[PDB]
């Protein structure tokens, strides 16, 4: 795993960084929305029940 | 030395070294973020 | 240097100044309306000072 | 990321807003001022659809449905969980569409081509605004618009269609359907003809426009011409959309009963309303 | 407020173009008809000549007899009354036989038997015309793209009237010959099969029917936009790429990231329209034979909220 | 086979819908590759092949046998501009506009660009010149609409710069293509019929100003126009829309002026 | 009315256009308020 | 030729034509608005 | 040549264009609201096309 | 924040000011409509 | 981390700031609309129930 | 000294000072408006 | 390596100004998050 | 056959790096499966 730097001889740095930026943001947004969907790990709903904001 | 992008080997090594440092920084923040969540609400 | 725009710009310039002055006046009227509503005027308010 | 001929056409100017502030290319795309608005409204609209899936409680893309506010809310604001999100997405969709059309305008001016494409796209937008904005406003409720779901905006079509019996009897609908069928007929004929003239039998030379006219004159006795068919393509599509926009804007606003009942006026014409025989009486 | 090239602002009328003569038998070709100024504003003004060969004659004879048979039944339904004929013209119908007779040809002539005769004439008329499109392309040495683009239309046409009734084992499933009847047949088709909207293949055909309108509006506007560079002559742009082809390429490349060619756009055009009926034929074919209710089918396939 | 499911809810209808997704995915791939016969491989903003070529590979080349013995055209093939592009890079980073080094309308860059087509007239199916002047055309005449011949030619600056003399006609399509506008110097330029608006009494050319009418590229032969001359004429006039905006007196032009 | 243009040699044009913009806006404001004053023609009330 | 503002006769004519064009455009829109209201609520 | 006015003029220029577009959109919405009110929609109006 | 002025050597000033005017107006419109959407904070209703 | 300045040797500042400006405002609008949707953290709703605005 | 817009450093400083002054003036008025509403109707 | 044409020093100045803006933006965010967490915690 | 255009020596170097990426990816995956199989075996 030492010559991985040669990936930049194959892939253009500008295009990868844009692709990686889009990939990471959309991946991060996806995982957050997955957590929010479930009643557990929806930290917005968790704190409401923990501190009784329903009333 | 395929050089599709025109970068030399020295340029690739410097670009990769900075890129990996950014990656390890990103990974380090994530590992802390996962520790905080696992402590607050473990999923296993 | 367009004559049609130049004339329209002048008339829009006057209409804007009249608009700002009129909108500024409404702002003062609205401000005093809000303050009067906030204060307990409706709970106890004076009778008519002049014959209707 | 540039074609073999793209360079000589990449010059400044033609922008409507911003000058050179946003006059740059991201890959193949040209950004412009309205492309920034395009990307924001597109990204914001997409995320709120994804967030609406979270609130709905489903992740199946076909079950995702952003319903508009109920009829009780009329044309006012609604809670985000029960209609409010749809209003934000519709505003985002309206912003994204008009920004896209205006971005095409900037590309037109930069290339020096006509504005037929953004004018053609504006017809689609007014068709879109008919369903979500113009018709619901006249009927006084956002609930008459259609939900932003793959298979729930079909429920809207079926329900709105059957509100007025068989919707086929809508006269503006019959005009638009004939145009949609005609346009697809023209496109198949037009696409096939050029390919036949450009990819002929093996070994034979590439054909000329005269063979295109000769083929359709030997077929149906008339050739509309290379200029005519593209004029026909544009007008057939726009007319189909114009009458489709017209068909809905008169439904529930000017006509309220079954559309089959409308057609009895022809049967009830004074000079043959009472003649015996036939289908009607 | 400039010239948008939607309508020609001047007309020129030279001698009539008699067309090419690659392998076309000129004896079967007719003469040139009139020149229409009204048509000249939009496209070409010249009408004709039209080729009339063996398949042309068979297409016309069956096409006329199909048209005539519907007309005679339309007169009989009118009581031979011209006033009634015009009053109930759209409400007339040549209904197929009753469901009791199934696929049998024992239906009475006034109860479905005439429809079988009229349907036979249309069947011969259309298939003979398809060969006519094939042979006209072969005569000029062109590709058979029209012949196979037409065969897409025949597939839906065959399914609605011939293939699906056979599988359902009843001529009553076919389409009546009338303006409002075949509209009513369409509506009754969905209602019986449970909201045909939830047919996946019907949805695809609408995608390509919408797309055909989308692509032709896109393509027609594009060429009219680049018509100032002589872009309407698409065949020369395929042969020798001018500036119109490049600008047309670049407009869509800068708009939506990808583009096509002057020849490859017409491959999108033919396949966009072919799939309209191609997916249509399968969509109708499955209805009843495979799926008796699409909304129930939609529920079990995650397209409806219930189940 | 009503309700007959091979497994789960998968049935004959489910079989067909998935089989079409495979077909449609394959078809979209096929259609996209065909579109890649022109303008590819991609190039950097300098002229070297880019590191990125796209997810779709180039198709196997196909040959078009041109009519009238013009030769053959195999695409995808090595495509060259074959003309010096008078543009200057405005930023080292890519995706930025190239500004013209001199006069863009004369240099054939931007909206006024043109392509090095074959320097031959375009032929009909019979081998004759497709576009000919109406004077040399046999029997052609104005059939409808206002005849533009003899009308004054007014530029975008609302100044008359000549009058129409002749009309060029596409002989197969039998529609006008060019207006032969005679200038004040005695020479006649060609104006595409798509770029002019023949009004009741004048030919209004919104694209070009009166002073720019003389700058239209000229034709080598008065009886025919080659493909190359068409591109130069069509490019020059259409380039006037953006490059003569300061000289245009229109209200909207002033609003959109820099 | 063929010599009404000469009024621009009497009154400076740009000054009049600004003043006319003020006059037209205030007149528009004047009429709209009178309509709101009447119980009818008050669009802000009859709608609700 | 009074010259109170210094504008030549030609400039006065050009400005007046501009002013009149806007006046008729303003008049036309006002007529449409009056038609719309009279349809909605006639005042006669 | 005042820099403070020049910057404020540009921002007012953008705000005016956004204002005209937004006011023009409200005009269309208001127009269809008026037409719908004029037409006999409330007397006979269709049920909800989609589940609330 | 002592070198934020250099952003005007990146982005043209007049172009940004026009765009910022659009952004500020639309943002102001955005927030006001949301307030009107809520049953409270709707000043046009609570007054009446 | 001290070599992160080289990202500008790769990315033009004009395009990045436009991209970043869109991204941040998109992100900011995204989060505010998420909080508004939920019954909790809808600060407009919280005050209404807290101060009996109904 | 990138010079993407062609403005000198001095012009950038002068323009920024103008822009910031308007920004703080705009910020100040917005704070007053927020104080006025919070007094009228607090949102916390 | 050169893509945008910036020299090494110009990038260092550009990054330092950008980082200054980032921390200023981050600082307001941290202040805002403390204010919201105090007013209503989400953990 | 040189469709790609790179030499065999370049092909060998690319393959050696590619397999290193593959074995690293596989090694993480094997550890990923071992942890999941211990936590919730599927056989
Ligand atoms: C964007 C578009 C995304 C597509 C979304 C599809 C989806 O929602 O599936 C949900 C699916 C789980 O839904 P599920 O109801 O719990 O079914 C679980 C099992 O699939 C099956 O468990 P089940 O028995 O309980 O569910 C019954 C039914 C429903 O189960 C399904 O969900 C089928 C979903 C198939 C998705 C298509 C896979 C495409 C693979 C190529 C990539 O499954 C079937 O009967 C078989 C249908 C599929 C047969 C395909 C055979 C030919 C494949 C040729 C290609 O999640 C996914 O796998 C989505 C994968 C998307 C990857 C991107
Ligand atoms: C209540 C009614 C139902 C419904 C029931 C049906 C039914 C039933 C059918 C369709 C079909 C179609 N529907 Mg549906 N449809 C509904 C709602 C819609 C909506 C909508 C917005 O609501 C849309 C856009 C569509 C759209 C469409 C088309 C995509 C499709 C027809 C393609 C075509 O060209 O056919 C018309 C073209 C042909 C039939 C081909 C004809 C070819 C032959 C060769 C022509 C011969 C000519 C003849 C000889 C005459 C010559 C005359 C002389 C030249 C003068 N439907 C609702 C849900 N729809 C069809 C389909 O394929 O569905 C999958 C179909 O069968
Ligand atoms: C629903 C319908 C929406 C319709 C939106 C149409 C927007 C058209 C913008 C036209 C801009 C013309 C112009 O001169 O504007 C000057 C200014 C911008 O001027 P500028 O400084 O960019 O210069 C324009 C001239 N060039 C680029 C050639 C130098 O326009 C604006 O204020 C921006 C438009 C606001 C958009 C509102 C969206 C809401
Ligand atoms: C865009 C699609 C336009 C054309 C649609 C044709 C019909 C597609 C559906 C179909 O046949 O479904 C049944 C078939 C078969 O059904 P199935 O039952 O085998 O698989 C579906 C799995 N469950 C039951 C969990 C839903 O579905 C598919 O083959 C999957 C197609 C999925 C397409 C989803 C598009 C999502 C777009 C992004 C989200 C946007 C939301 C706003
Ligand atoms: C959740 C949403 C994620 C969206 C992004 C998915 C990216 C998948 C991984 C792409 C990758 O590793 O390559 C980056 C590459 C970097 O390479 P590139 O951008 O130079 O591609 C040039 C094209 N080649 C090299 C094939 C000649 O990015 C992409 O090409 C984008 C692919 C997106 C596919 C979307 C479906
Ligand atoms: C037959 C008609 C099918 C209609 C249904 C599909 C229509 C959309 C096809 C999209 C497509 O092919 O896009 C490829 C393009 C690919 O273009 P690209 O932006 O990746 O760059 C062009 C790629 N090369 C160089 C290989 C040609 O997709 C997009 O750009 C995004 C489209 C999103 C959908
Ligand atoms: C639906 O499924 C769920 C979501 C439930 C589960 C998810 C599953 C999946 C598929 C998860 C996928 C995860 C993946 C693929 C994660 C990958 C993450 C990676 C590889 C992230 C990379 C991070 C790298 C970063 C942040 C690098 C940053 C670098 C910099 C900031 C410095 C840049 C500057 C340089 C290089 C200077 C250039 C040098 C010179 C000399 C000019
Ligand atoms: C007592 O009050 C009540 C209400 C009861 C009754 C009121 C009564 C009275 C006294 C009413 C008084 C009425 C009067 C005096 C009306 C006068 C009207 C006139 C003469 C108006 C003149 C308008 C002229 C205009 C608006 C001219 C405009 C010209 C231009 C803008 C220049 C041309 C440029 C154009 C058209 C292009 C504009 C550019 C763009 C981008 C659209
Ligand atoms: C989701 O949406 C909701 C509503 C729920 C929440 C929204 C959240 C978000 C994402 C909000 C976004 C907020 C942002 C990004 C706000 C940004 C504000 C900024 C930075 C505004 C900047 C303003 C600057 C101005 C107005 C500068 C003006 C400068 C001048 C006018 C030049 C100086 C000249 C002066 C002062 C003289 C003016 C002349 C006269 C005659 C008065
Ligand atoms: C699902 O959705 C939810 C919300 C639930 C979860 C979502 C989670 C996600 C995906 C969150 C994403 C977070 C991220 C990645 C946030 C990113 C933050 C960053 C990196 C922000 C950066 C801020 C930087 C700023 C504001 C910089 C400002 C700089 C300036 C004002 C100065 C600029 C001027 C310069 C450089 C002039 C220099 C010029 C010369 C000539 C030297
Ligand atoms: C529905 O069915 C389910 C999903 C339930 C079950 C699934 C079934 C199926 C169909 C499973 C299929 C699995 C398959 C086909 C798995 C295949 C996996 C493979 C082959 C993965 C390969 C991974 C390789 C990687 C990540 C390699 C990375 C390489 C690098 C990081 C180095 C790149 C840099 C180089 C080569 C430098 C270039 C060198 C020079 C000298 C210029
Ligand atoms: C005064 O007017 C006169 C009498 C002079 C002439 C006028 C005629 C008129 C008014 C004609 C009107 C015609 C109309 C209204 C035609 C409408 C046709 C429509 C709307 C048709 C729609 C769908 C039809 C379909 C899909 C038909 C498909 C048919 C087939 C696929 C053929 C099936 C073949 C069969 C059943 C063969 C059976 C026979 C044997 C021997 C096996
Ligand atoms: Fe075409």
């Amino acid at each position: 795993m030492s010559k991985f730097y040669k990936i930049w001889m194959i892939f253009d740095p500008r295009r990868v960084f844009v692709a990686q930026g889009v990939f990471l943001f959309l991946l991060a947004v996806m995982i957050h929305l997955i957590l929010l969907s479930t009643p557990s790990y929806n930290w917005l709903e968790i704190s409401a029940a923990k501190y009784n904001r329903v009333a | 030395d395929l050089g599709y992008t025109g970068l030399t080997d020295e340029q690739a090594q410097e670009l990769h070294s900075v890129y990996m440092s950014g990656l390890w920084l990103f990974s380090a923040v994530a590992i802390v973020a996962h520790l905080a969540v696992y402590i607050w609400r473990p999923w296993f | 240097t367009n004559l049609r725009l130049w004339v329209a710009f002048q008339m829009m310039k006057g209409a804007g100044w009249a608009g700002g002055v009129f909108f500024g006046t409404l702002l003062l009227i609205g401000f005093f309306r809000v303050v009067g509503r906030m204060l307990p005027i409706q709970e106890n308010q004076a009778p008519a000072p002049n014959i209707t | 990321a540039l074609l073999s001929f793209e360079r000589k056409y990449r010059v400044p100017g033609g922008t409507l807003v911003g000058g050179n502030l946003f006059d740059f290319w991201v890959g193949p795309f040209y950004v412009g001022f309205f492309g920034v608005a395009t990307f924001f409204f597109a990204a914001l609209g997409i995320i709120l659809i994804a967030w609406s899936a979270v609130l709905q409680g489903t992740w199946n893309p076909q079950l995702i449905s952003v319903y508009p506010p109920a009829l009780e809310y009329g044309l006012g604001g609604a809670p985000l969980a029960k209609g409010g999100l749809w209003q934000i997405i519709t505003i985002c969709a309206t912003g994204a569409f008009v920004s896209w059309a205006l971005r095409e305008v900037e590309i037109c001016r930069k290339l020096g081509i006509g504005y037929h494409i953004p004018f053609a796209f504006a017809f689609a937008i007014l068709a879109y605004l008919t369903l979500v904005l113009f018709r619901p406003v006249m009927m006084g409720a956002w609930g008459y618009a259609f939900p932003y779901g793959i298979w729930t905006h079909l429920d809207w079509v079926s329900n709105t269609g059957y509100t007025y019996g068989n919707f086929h009897y809508n006269p503006a609908h019959m005009i638009a359907i004939s145009f949609f069928f005609t346009n697809a007929l023209a496109l198949a004929l037009h696409g096939a003809l050029v390919l036949s003239a450009a990819n002929p039998e093996k070994g034979k030379e590439m054909r000329t426009p005269d063979h295109e006219d000769t083929f359709f004159r030997d077929l149906v006795g008339y050739s509309i011409g290379t200029l005519g068919i593209h004029r026909l393509g544009l007008l057939l599509s726009l007319s189909a959309v114009f009458f489709s926009a017209l068909c809905m804007i008169i439904t529930g606003t000017i006509w309220f009963d079954q559309w089959v009942d409308w057609w009895q006026w022809w049967v009830k014409l004074p000079w043959w309303a009472n003649i015996p025989g036939g289908i009607n009486g | 407020a400039e010239y948008q090239n939607i309508f020609s602002q001047v007309q020129v009328r030279g001698p009539a173009d008699l067309g090419m003569t690659e392998d076309v038998n000129l004896a079967n070709r007719s003469g040139v008809g009139p020149f229409s100024t009204l048509l000249g504003w939009f496209g070409n003004a010249q009408l004709g000549p039209i080729y009339l060969g063996s398949l042309g004659v068979l297409s016309l004879f069956s096409g006329l007899m199909w048209f005539f048979t519907i007309g005679i039944w339309f007169w009989y339904q009118a009581g031979w009354n011209p006033a009634v004929f015009l009053r109930d013209l759209f409400f007339f119908s040549l209904e197929p036989p009753a469901p009791e007779y199934g696929l049998s040809f024992a239906a009475p002539l006034k109860e479905g038997g005439l429809w079988l005769i009229a349907s036979f004439f249309m069947f011969v008329a259309v298939w003979s015309w398809w060969g006519r499109t094939y042979l006209r392309a072969q005569a000029l040495g062109m590709g058979k793209h029209t012949a196979w683009a037409f065969l897409s239309a025949i597939w839906l046409w065959m399914v609605l009237g011939f293939i699906r009734p056979i599988l359902m084992g009843s001529w009553s499933e076919a389409v009546p010959y009338g303006i409002f009847s075949h509209l009513d047949w369409t509506n009754n088709f969905s209602l019986v099969h449970g909201n045909l909207f939830y047919n996946p293949f019907h949805g695809l055909s609408i995608a390509f029917l919408y797309g055909s309108a989308l692509l032709f509006a896109m393509h027609g506007a594009t060429i009219l936009a680049v018509s100032r560079f002589g872009g309407e002559r698409e065949l020369e742009q395929i042969a020798d790429r001018g500036t119109a082809a490049e600008r047309a390429a670049l407009f869509w490349r800068w708009t939506m990231g990808f583009n096509a060619t002057m020849e490859g756009i017409h491959r999108w055009a033919i396949w966009m329209a072919v799939l309209v009926t191609l997916t249509g034929g399968i969509g109708i074919l499955l209805s009843g034979t495979v799926v008796d209710n699409w909304y129930v089918w939609g529920q079990n396939h995650g397209m409806a909220p219930l189940n | 086979m009503v309700g007959v499911t091979a497994f789960g809810n998968f049935d004959l209808a489910s079989l067909a819908i998935y089989s079409f997704w495979i077909f449609l995915a394959g078809l979209i791939y096929y259609l996209q590759t065909e579109n890649m016969r022109e303008g590819y491989p991609l190039e950097n903003e300098d002229g070297t092949p880019a590191a990125n070529q796209g997810p779709f590979p180039l198709p196997k080349p196909k040959t078009f046998i041109l009519p009238h013995g013009r030769g053959t055209l195999t695409v995808p093939g090595p495509e060259s501009e074959d003309r010096p592009i008078a543009l200057a890079r405005t930023a080292v980073s890519e995706g930025f506009p190239h500004a013209p080094t001199g006069d863009p309308m004369k240099d054939g860059v931007g909206p006024a660009s043109w392509v090095a087509r074959r320097d031959l007239p375009e032929l009909d199916g019979h081998g004759h010149n497709k576009i000919k002047p109406m004077k040399a055309a046999a029997g052609f005449h104005v059939s409808a609409g206002k005849n533009p011949i003899g009308l004054p030619v007014r530029g975008c600056d609302l100044e008359i710069a000549g009058k129409v003399v002749d009309i060029w006609v596409d002989i197969p399509e039998q529609m006008a293509r060019f207006l032969e506008v005679e200038l004040k110097d005695g020479s006649t330029r060609l104006l595409p019929m798509q770029m002019v608006k023949v009004q009741s009494n004048r030919v209004h050319v919104n694209a070009l100003s009166s002073d720019l009418f003389a700058g239209i590229p000229t034709i080598k032969s008065p009886t025919e126009v080659t493909l190359l001359e068409e591109d130069k004429i069509c490019g020059y006039v259409a380039g006037g829309l953006m490059y003569a905006a300061p000289k245009r007196k229109s209200v909207v032009a002033a609003m959109l002026a820099e």
